[PDB]
């Protein structure tokens, strides 16, 4: 109905699900994938 | 003593639920 688009337009979402999982700092995964490959070097 | 205390040791992992921040017009 008009109420649905009427509300979901005017509000805002600053807090979702997905960026909870993502960290507020910058933690890249190269270090993570480097040790991922390093344990594979033990394999 | 002879052996340690028994446990079902697991490296579990929890999940946050949906936040539902109060909305911003």
């Amino acid at each position: 109905v008009d109420v649905t688009r009427d509300i979901v337009s005017r509000e805002r979402v600053w807090r979702t699900r997905t960026t909870i999982l993502q960290s507020t700092g910058k933690n890249f995964s190269k270090n993570i994938f480097a040790i991922l490959q390093s344990v594979k070097a033990r394999e | 003593e002879r052996s340690g205390v028994v446990c079902r040791v697991k490296y579990c992992n929890s999940l946050p639920d949906i936040p539902f921040d109060p909305k911003f017009i």
